[PDB]
């Protein structure tokens, strides 16, 4: 049981870790959204 | 007088870039510029 | 370099002197 | 972190060069303001934020003001080499000059630039986020230096209040001389000094002539030179915010540790290894020989002879491979020294700094490279020796009323001489004062 | 004291007192309550 | 047991889009609306909150309102934006220029009754139905006046549920707009007598808590209206997934209020932290009860050492022991017993559910009913004070009809809600 | 979503035409009203619509009409390069000119012109489905734009009613001076203006030279640059409605957040990165410093301190790359200014707007290129200096008739001077009341 | 039995990067935290001074306090600065300006509620809390003044604890610092009231002990703070490992204080002894003692020969006899008589500890409690006299606010400090 938690732990630190919330991405955008950024806008990037 | 002493080591200095000394000064580091980004950021506070 | 134990030990004060930052 | 620099007059001006030419060529920012990233070894610092600022497109910009009132110094600037690294806005002159009077430079012609170069100076102290001090350049020998360096003091102190400012300023050297008028524009700065100023540092040209002849093997020296040793100081005592080090010392540590009353906050300069390529190469130069250097008279960048004083604080910052354990040995063999002598209320009479940064060598330089330097600055009562000769010819040139007529003309009452010169005396009076042993104890 | 408390020279440091100071300036509110003669011409 | 959802206003349309992103991730229901899931213990509750059209679909059980269509091309220009039902949205030609009054007589009045045949299509759908829930701001002029105006009709025709809102209010150090307190204080006039249960949240809170704990570089108005919906999709888990001890939006109420007047609460989410931290700390229930009872984790700008509790409440998710809970909440309850009501013999409520949000191991979220919130109110007074004794800007509102005893009305409901906390804060056995 | 624009007169007429040429580039429509056959960008956008509307052949042809007594700057435009782009309609002309007489334009010659301007106005608001107000350029300095803009405002106030009118007015200079009478049709202008008008935007030429002479490096300016810069303004201030952002802000929101009481409607406007191309590669440009640039005097476009008066209410547009958590930062950075001073019945003094396109360049433009900008209109008491010299300028004139028999012989009773006069002493008597601490709790 | 440590200044902060990375060295934490260890006996005491962080990771329980980031971005960027938590670095925007006053009042009442709510989080973690660990020196700035500062709040909030300081002093011959007496009397009198145990070491004496026994060429900060924390080490290692006669903090304190005042110590450790000659005598008890005796091996200017022994403790480590022990410390007590307080009848306690530091058999570290000490605060006292009568730099401490009055305390409380040791010092039986 010990092993098992331990396992369950690092799954969950693994999430966060990758997690596109703490990261600042994106990766779920629709077609409309590609255009229209009223939230999700955080700046310019590097081509521009 | 300002031609002769430093422009023509302004020039020296254009032709050459491998007089410019090496350093280390890791004081500069994340926390510093943190506190470099949070200006005027302050929020709850109690007087 | 040796430590006040007698062990040896990694540099602590960086060398700067004679080097160059642009290769 | 941050320190801006003011720089005023010719003087101020030329100086500036020299400087800024070395900050460059310590934080290795091109002439043109830009940098070869692609081409480094190490890894890029933040260390430039001191004197620099970025666009974000990568050019570096410094956070100056040169002020003067005739163009042509400034138009000299303007076209020469470093031509890309100044904003044009920063570079301000005016149209003519304060004609070696006092009086010009505050009442009639500073009135009307100081306003911008006040908005300026805003505009800098908005753009930063630990602001610890100013750094004035000045002589108090010209008229705009000292007419115009007043006024923008008077308004920097109502302005700013408490925020700190540090001058380095070119005082009359005691025989040479280059202007008659020089005592009355010396004598009417005495307030400004003493009432609006939290340290400043006295040079004198005939000091830095000698120390250039002795030391350095320049026979025909010229003003580039002392530029590039004074240069060299402010480098420093700057490297301390800087570099890494040992132990560290903030600006505010100096005028903490230097000055014991409000008004006593005048300095020597000396510094150690000013020595010539030929020389540096038959010769070690150990901590402790470049400590013993510091106390000769021979190094010292104001013509005062500290023997005929007592010392209340020394300050000592250290750049290169030097050892902790070597400087303590060095400080306590100058403190069993017979000829050197602290007054009795100043018991731990040293300040100690050791950076790990050596002395940059410039291009066209003429000092040698070394392996380490050590700079002192020191608080002592012998400078009362140097007003007086100030006084005297104070004296002589206004009880004919000489030359007063120029000065009331443009503006000002003929009691400002007076006063001027009483409280000049009651700081006199002071250094006297506080420099008596209390031998009387029971 | 033994020194001069800056009242000479013509210099003061005393804050200004912003809330009169912002007042504008209006011909019955500032310039007819005037011992001499006042205008808002520019000279 | 099914809950309604009603959005308005641009906040309130804005958050609702993050907090069906989270319940549709919950239950593993694809943007297009399609079930792709992969245990039964998804299915067996996605009643609670979607309707289950032909062929597959769910639809989710929202209103959405607004006087410019603006909200409406962004709520369709977000992700999930295609999952909501056509027929649900509702939305007028012009704006409600940050009027409350403009807001509740003239265009809230045009459009209500067409909110309340929408509500009530939806609510008489149910079996059986739970409270509704809210999302509105209070600075605004829509989200005050319509939102405050659809909840008092709501309450008129539903008065035995419960009626739940989560509100923003204007912070007194940031503002976009300059006439706040007004649409405030008429707002918290109406949520007094008409709401059951109100939670507070002050964007200076959020802004604080993504700067310090989170050290987002950038945070954006998307990361606020996360940790708000967190929060909202977290207080109903133990409704709709199993667990030791179950736990309801009633037995909430009832073990949170004392008096019907003091139903205004404080919220907290525990597990927050920035992403070089993660890796320094375990889970472990006494983290999450130490995180929980942090001012610093609080989602308004009172801090609770200026009050005192009344009551708690902590709902735990995740497999845990039940004595580690009980403990937990014994040994705070003991160690800061100045900090508890003490004509009160225990203040905390405790329950615990099996599963946790997804990608987490365990979480808790805290509601607190602790009288320092009159702090806020007070400021708000304050402002409103400062422009009213001027008459500053009440012209546009006596142009809409409003009567100026209107103002000192809602002025001296707010400050009777302000004396009744602070007599029950100083109350004492004798 | 769409917007009405009226120029009158010769200052009406040129600074249209800067502004369809901005318009026009910054949607993108050729000048002869076609757009690019061959640009197909993927989605046709509704953007233009606040600014043009179809003729169902698919040209855009914009919301506008251009008014003239005088044939010659409408038939400049007739026969100019945007000939196609307008309707013929739209260009209205009279015969013969107005002289600098306000009583000429309103009795005499206006009134002959009113109707066709009239039912162009009908045949504009017909093909509207969201219209939310009225744009209006003229300068009340001559006699057209003071006459025919008073009587045209008032009768659109009786016909249309609540409809919004905003004004941008060229205002006489306080002493750059253009001809002799401007104080009497500035007088009988300010009544209308009070009467019929909703926010007024107050400019004087000589601030716009002073800008461009400071900020820009041109040496001699003429109307174009000016009428560019207005452009711009006009441009930002609209663009809320045009493109996507952050926090959008309708026109009615502007005018219930700007002004406090119904007389109370008399605004000052600035602009903050003026700025040319080779300033522009010294000096990052951040939203804490444009902000910090808006609130200096340098950047008005109208001659009066705001120092010498106290703000009520302040609206902030930004528009380009900005992110909410910065224009917070900035405005709190803002408010702890000493030299700022609010009512202090205002004390949440500011309104915010976010859009995220950029300004548009210009190819034969003196401004640079830069990713932000910010636009600000606000409200202060300090317009009571501005009101004051035209009153003593009235009454030194008026003191001896010196040219009171034009108005006379063109229609106008000898107390409507008397009259005006005292409606205007009785608004600077409300400013000055307004700004009066409430020291009544005491 | 748990310790958390706090570490102040740019000496505390300095010592502690080598503290813990000794510690880290003797229970096989690799740089990057996780544990490599290779015995159990490693592990079963880890607790004392970490904490468990997930799979395998161990975290130190430390504060780390400056009032500019540039040491933090320092310590940080160690080779062994990533083990410590991030939350854990706190620090100002000013600094002290090697002013008491500035550290104490101005930016010491800024921070301490930070400090003392992570203090406080740290200690109720803990299910048994042994004292506290406070390292600083008394010359600097922002050490002495926010280190006093914080003292005194922890003993208002746990009286009943420990409370320990290491603590660095000015050296007789050589100043650091001009404002050395202001801030040293005022940190004694703080401390003398304050504090449980301080210890004192001269940066003199270690320079001392390196040139004469080590016979360094270069010496170097690193070795200096080598030295103090192998002496630091080895005083908690009876707390965290077997041995035939365990020890523990208290136990050392009620042994070595025969009076609340008198709670300052000298500090030794005797296996030191150079690379040529350390191939020429094997480690055995009598050379340990020899050395361990020995005033060249004495960490403070004062010297043994001028004062009396009120009492001492010896900590030995590695596997050795009990006949050693006791029978030499009987022989050096009965040789040396004089140096030995009479009216105690026997002055040292022993302790013996299974497991020796790595690469040595065995060592000893002493703790004496001596009146010599009493020098060094008259010599202190003396400069502080000559200095305040002439109010040699008195307006900036006055500036910051304090008042006057302060100064005769602070110097009265020290002289009659100094009057009590001279007393003790020439006590008799009759
Ligand atoms: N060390 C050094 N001294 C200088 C330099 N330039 C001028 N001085 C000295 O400063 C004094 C002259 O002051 P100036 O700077 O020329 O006076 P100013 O500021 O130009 O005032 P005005 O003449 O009214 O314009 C003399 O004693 C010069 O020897 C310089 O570049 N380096
Ligand atoms: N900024 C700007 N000001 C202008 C422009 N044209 C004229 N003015 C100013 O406006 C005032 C003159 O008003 P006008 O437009 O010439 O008067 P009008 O409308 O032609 O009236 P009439 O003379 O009767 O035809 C003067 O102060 C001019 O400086 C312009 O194109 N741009
Ligand atoms: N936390 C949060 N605040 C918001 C959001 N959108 C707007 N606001 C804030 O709400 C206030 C504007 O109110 P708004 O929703 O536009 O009122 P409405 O026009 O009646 O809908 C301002 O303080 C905004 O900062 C959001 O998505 N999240
Ligand atoms: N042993 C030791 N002493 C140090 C170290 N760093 C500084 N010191 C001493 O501590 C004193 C300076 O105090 P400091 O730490 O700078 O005070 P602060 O400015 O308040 O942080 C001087 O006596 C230094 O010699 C170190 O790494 N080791
Ligand atoms: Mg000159
Ligand atoms: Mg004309
Ligand atoms: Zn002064
Ligand atoms: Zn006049």
């Amino acid at each position: 049981d010990k092993e098992e938690d331990t396992r369950k732990a690092l799954e969950e630190i693994r999430f966060h870790m990758e997690g596109d919330f703490l990261n600042e991405t994106e990766t779920v955008v629709s077609e409309l959204g590609k255009k229209v950024k009223a939230e999700r806008y955080k700046g310019m990037t590097e081509e521009q | 007088t300002k031609n002769v002493t430093v422009d023509a080591t302004g020039e020296y200095l254009k032709d050459n870039i491998d007089e410019y000394p090496a350093t280390s000064s890791e004081c500069w580091g994340m926390f510093m510029k943190f506190t470099d980004n949070m200006k005027g950021k302050k929020l709850r506070e109690c007087y | 370099l040796i430590d006040p134990f007698g062990n040896p030990k990694v540099r602590d004060v960086p060398d700067l002197f004679g080097r160059s930052r642009y290769s | 972190r941050e320190a801006i620099c003011i720089h005023i007059g010719q003087a101020g001006c030329q100086v500036g060069n020299a400087c800024w030419e070395l900050f460059c060529l310590e934080h290795g920012i091109q002439p043109d303001g830009a940098m070869p990233s692609d081409k480094t070894i190490g890894v890029e610092d933040d260390a430039f934020n001191t004197f620099f600022s970025e666009t974000g497109a990568g050019k570096h910009v410094p956070r100056a003001v040169f002020l003067d009132l005739e163009p042509t110094v400034v138009d000299e600037v303007r076209t020469g080499t470093y031509r890309q690294l100044f904003h044009p806005e920063q570079l301000i002159s005016g149209k003519e000059d304060a004609a070696n009077n006092y009086a010009r430079g505050h009442y009639t012609i500073g009135k009307e630039i100081v306003d911008l170069c006040l908005d300026r100076i805003r505009k800098l102290a908005d753009n930063c986020t630990g602001l610890q001090g100013f750094l004035v350049y000045h002589a108090v020998g010209g008229g705009t230096g000292s007419g115009l360096g007043a006024l923008l003091l008077e308004r920097l102190s109502v302005d700013y209040g408490k925020k700190s400012k540090l001058g380095y300023t070119v005082y009359p050297s005691p025989q040479v001389s280059t202007a008659v008028v020089e005592p009355y524009n010396s004598v009417l700065s005495t307030h400004s000094l003493l009432e609006h100023t939290d340290v400043a540092a006295m040079l004198d040209n005939e000091a830095i002539y000698d120390l250039t002849r002795r030391n350095l093997d320049i026979e025909r020296p010229t003003y580039t030179n002392l530029n590039r040793l004074i240069g060299q100081v402010v480098s420093s005592l700057t490297a301390s915010l800087r570099f890494d080090g040992a132990l560290n010392v903030d600006l505010t540590e100096f005028q903490t540790n230097l000055v014991p009353y409000p008004r006593i906050h005048f300095v020597l300069t000396s510094y150690a290894p000013v020595i010539s390529a030929e020389k540096a190469y038959h010769e070690q130069l150990s901590v402790s020989e470049i400590s013993n250097a510091v106390f000769e008279p021979a190094s010292m960048m104001t013509k005062c002879d500290p023997r005929h004083g007592k010392y209340m604080a020394c300050c000592l910052m250290y750049r290169g491979d030097v050892v902790p354990k070597d400087v303590n040995a060095a400080v306590a063999t100058i403190k069993t020294k017979r000829t050197i002598q602290f007054v009795d209320w100043s018991p731990t009479g040293f300040k100690c700094g050791i950076n790990y940064q050596p002395p940059t060598v410039v291009p066209g330089g003429d000092l040698a490279k070394v392996q380490r330097a050590v700079c002192m600055i020191a608080n002592s009562t012998a400078i009362a020796e140097v007003f007086a000769r100030i006084d005297h010819k104070f004296d002589l040139m206004y009880s004919k009323r000489a030359f007063v007529h120029w000065y009331v003309g443009e503006g000002m009452e003929e009691g400002e001489f007076s006063e001027a010169r009483e409280d000049l005396a009651a700081l006199e009076k002071d250094y006297e004062e506080v420099g008596a042993e209390s031998a009387d104890m029971d | 004291d033994k020194y001069h408390v800056c009242e000479c020279y013509g210099h003061t440091q005393q804050l200004p007192n912003y809330k009169k100071l912002t007042n504008p300036r209006t011909l019955q509110g500032f310039y007819a309550k005037q011992k001499v003669s006042a205008c808002p011409c520019i000279p | 047991r099914e809950i309604v959802c009603v959005q308005a206003g641009q906040c309130g349309n804005q958050i609702g889009s993050k907090f069906w992103e989270v319940i549709s991730d919950e239950h593993g229901v694809d943007p297009t609306g399609t079930y792709q899931g992969d245990s039964d213990l998804q299915l067996e509750r996605i009643n609670v909150y979607f309707d289950e059209a032909t062929g597959g679909r769910y639809v989710p059980r929202s209103v959405l309102i607004d006087l410019e269509p603006g909200t409406m091309d962004s709520v369709r220009a977000g992700p999930y934006g295609q999952i909501f039902r056509p027929d649900n949205f509702i939305f007028g030609q012009s704006g409600a220029g940050n009027n409350w009054a403009k807001g509740h007589y003239t265009e809230g009045a045009e459009l209500i009754d067409s909110v309340l045949d929408v509500c009530c299509k939806e609510a008489e759908s149910c079996d059986c139905l739970q409270g509704f829930q809210i999302c509105h701001s209070l600075g605004g002029g829509t989200g005050s006046g319509m939102g405050t105006l659809l909840i008092s009709k709501l309450r008129e025709q539903y008065p035995d549920r419960i009626m739940m809102t989560f509100s923003i209010i204007p912070s007194p150090k940031v503002s976009d707009t300059v006439v706040e307190p007004y649409n405030t204080t008429l707002s918290v006039h109406q949520l007094v007598e008409n709401s059951d249960e109100s939670m507070c949240i002050d964007n200076e809170a959020l802004y604080d808590i993504c700067f310090r704990t989170l050290k987002l570089t950038t945070p954006t108005f998307g990361d606020l209206n996360h940790l708000v919906s967190a929060v909202v999709s977290g207080v109903t888990c133990c409704l709709r997934f199993p667990g030791q001890l179950n736990s309801d939006l009633r037995k909430l109420a009832v073990n949170l209020v004392p008096f019907p007047r003091l139903h205004f609460f404080m919220m907290g989410f525990a597990p927050l932290t920035s992403r070089g931290s993660q890796q320094y700390r375990g889970l472990s229930v006494p983290e999450l009860t130490q995180q929980m009872f942090d001012a610093k984790n609080m989602m308004q700008a009172a801090d609770p050492r200026h009050g005192r509790y009344l009551t708690a409440s902590a709902l735990f998710r995740g497999r845990m022991s039940t004595k580690e809970v009980d403990e937990q909440m014994l040994n705070v309850q003991n160690k800061n017993s100045s900090y508890f009501i003490e004509w009160i013999p225990n203040n905390i409520k405790s329950s615990v559910c099996d599963i946790p949000p997804k990608g987490l191991k365990m979480a808790v979220t805290f509601i607190g009913n602790n009288t320092c919130i009159q702090e806020m109110f007070r400021r708000v007074g304050e402002q409103f004070t400062l422009m009213f004794r001027r008459k500053a800007f009440l012209h546009w509102y006596t142009g809409e009809g409003m009567d100026e005893m209107e103002f000192t009305e809602a002025e001296s409901n707010m400050n009777d809600l302000v004396s009744e906390y602070q007599q029950y804060q100083d109350a004492t056995i004798e």
